[PDB]
């Protein structure tokens, strides 16, 4: 299972109040948890908060059926826990690449009109350190395609994540 | 809606729907021309379907008439959704009969604690996702101003108000945007935000009708 | 591949592979210009390895052919992975050889206990990630369509089958798709889905092509 940052097999979401996890940066200096910058619409970019700055809480699902842990190499939507109006949902996908601040990229976003039902399915992978993962993004949930991992973006100053770019491993972190 | 229960065809004859292609939000009629939703709900060249129940389908009681106008508030803020409140003229004007009646505006506000129904067609689970064919509803107490700001620290103004049930469980959720909260047959609340869908310590916050009525009536003559 | 053993240097040598950026899917070569995959593997800008083993060097017997046509099933369903095969065109043929040879279609579908081999460079985990240098094989059953369906209720249509083992430890993986199962001499397979790899009574499925070898006939000979 994958595993939170105190050994604790990450929760799914499976109804009722649902468990809540920040993603933080596990590179040595400092983290700072993933969070939201403001991009367009109900759509956001998913970014490392500055250090000290709380990432925000995001839910993990999976289709009907799903064991309530997340397996290492399987495939969940992630969603913040983050208030909105009710028009939008927060989950993550793959975005639609772009150029911004000099740099060319798919953005990791998150958040969309809900009615679009726009998700993209995300994979924790491990690493030579347990309870340090890298992420992957895909574009099904239970196809055997070997997805593109997740990097971080230097852009304006902010880290950003994308398909690609600079190595990024994280750790889960319990909330509340 | 999650945690509610199916309304009844025709039960709420206030209640409509937004769409653009989808059904992206309600809307609550309060006369034969105007729609009452949410700023934030705002789309050029909407359709607004009455007399609905099951929406995917043409069942021969619905009127689906267009927007001619769609006046979100001035001081609408989509930051903070401080004002998310908007006016929609139909085209022509609505037939009204048992399936489509207006709700009538607050004379003054609710307090804490009072009884209200919350409607809609939007999702009906919080974790995945699940839209109903016919309408939901839900039954729920709006809060004390005290509960609202502690569970929303610095995000509640003047102008919105918690509505539902701490443990979580029953909640307004995505596509309810827009939405009628009708307590003892005025239409005190806009389905506007939250946090989640039926979350512990995270309820629905709804636009807060009583605040508009000057300016709703305002917008109406003018238009 | 989970569980499987290192197939050898071009032992398989009807095994491609898909790339774009990294090897993302494999493949079959079924004749000097075609491949056969699965339609979820569809990329634009797709190139095709042909005579790999060692994927991370250049052995000497490897052709790196770009696909020209990418032709996705028409009746493809992204959900349920319904009619989950694509065909792509080579832009020029591959120079065939004992390292790189093309695998028949089926005349008939395998029933029911009959082996095959699937094979590919997906991940050898089923907890974890590992990436193989080599290709990896398998050796596994092709399952009853009762034990199949039951594994996945509602999920398994008539062309799909699934193979592997109910008690789990072998099975394709993430990276696999678009990959061969061949069974006598035929490719009756293509690695399509999971849950997860190895599990326990979640056995892998797989695109079931003998319902298929009109529908590659007409295609070859349309483009
Ligand atoms: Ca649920
Ligand atoms: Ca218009
Ligand atoms: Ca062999
Ligand atoms: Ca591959
Ligand atoms: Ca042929
Ligand atoms: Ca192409
Ligand atoms: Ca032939
Ligand atoms: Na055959
Ligand atoms: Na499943």
């Amino acid at each position: 299972p994958v595993v939170d940052s105190d050994g604790d097999a990450v929760q799914l979401n499976l109804g009722g109040n649902y468990p809540l996890y920040t993603i933080q940066s596990a590179a040595i200096g400092f983290r700072g948890g993933l969070s939201t910058l403001r991009k367009d619409a109900c759509k956001s970019y998913v970014y490392e908060a500055p250090e000290t700055d709380r990432g925000l809480p995001v839910g993990f699902s999976a289709s009907a059926t799903s064991q309530p842990v997340m397996q290492l190499g399987s495939r969940y939507k992630f969603s913040f826990s983050m208030p909105v109006p009710l028009i939008c949902d927060t989950a993550w996908s793959i975005g639609k690449s772009e150029t911004n601040g000099g740099i060319s990229f798919q953005p990791i976003t998150a958040g969309d009109y809900f009615y679009l039902n726009n998700f993209s399915w995300f994979e924790a992978r491990s690493t030579e350190e347990t309870g340090v993962y890298k992420l992957a993004a895909c574009s099904c949930e239970f196809c055997k395609i070997a997805c593109p991992e997740v990097g971080s973006f230097n852009v304006n100053g902010r880290t950003l994540l994308g398909i690609g770019g600079e190595h990024f491993t994280v750790q889960f972190q319990k909330f509340d | 809606i999650v945690g509610g229960y199916t309304c009844g065809a025709n039960t709420v004859p206030y209640q409509v729907s937004l769409n653009s292609g989808y059904h992206f939000c309600g809307g609550s009629l309060i006369n034969s021309q105007w729609v009452v939703s949410a700023a934030h709900c705002y789309k050029s060249g909407i359709q607004v379907r009455l007399g609905e129940d099951n929406i995917n389908v043409v069942e021969g009681n619905e009127q689906f008439i267009s927007a001619s106008k769609s006046i979100v508030h001035p001081s609408y803020n989509s930051n903070t959704l401080n004002n998310d409140i908007m006016l929609i003229k139909l085209k022509s004007a609505a037939s009204l009969n048992s399936r489509v009646a207006s709700i009538s505006l607050p004379t003054s506000c609710a307090s804490a604690g009072t009884q209200c129904l919350i409607s809609g067609w939007g999702n009906t689970k919080s974790s995945g996702t699940s839209y109903p064919d016919v309408l939901k509803c839900l039954k729920a107490p709006i809060l004390s101003d005290s509960s609202c700001k502690s569970a929303y620290p610095g995000q509640i103004t003047s102008n919105m108000f918690c509505a539902g049930y701490l443990e979580g469980g029953k909640d307004s959720c995505q596509g309810d945007s827009g939405g009628p909260v009708v307590c003892s047959g005025k239409l005190q609340g806009i389905v506007s935000w939250g946090s989640g869908c039926a979350q512990k310590n995270k309820p629905g916050v709804y636009t807060k009708v009583c605040n508009y009525v000057s300016w709703i009536k305002q917008t109406i003559a003018s238009n």
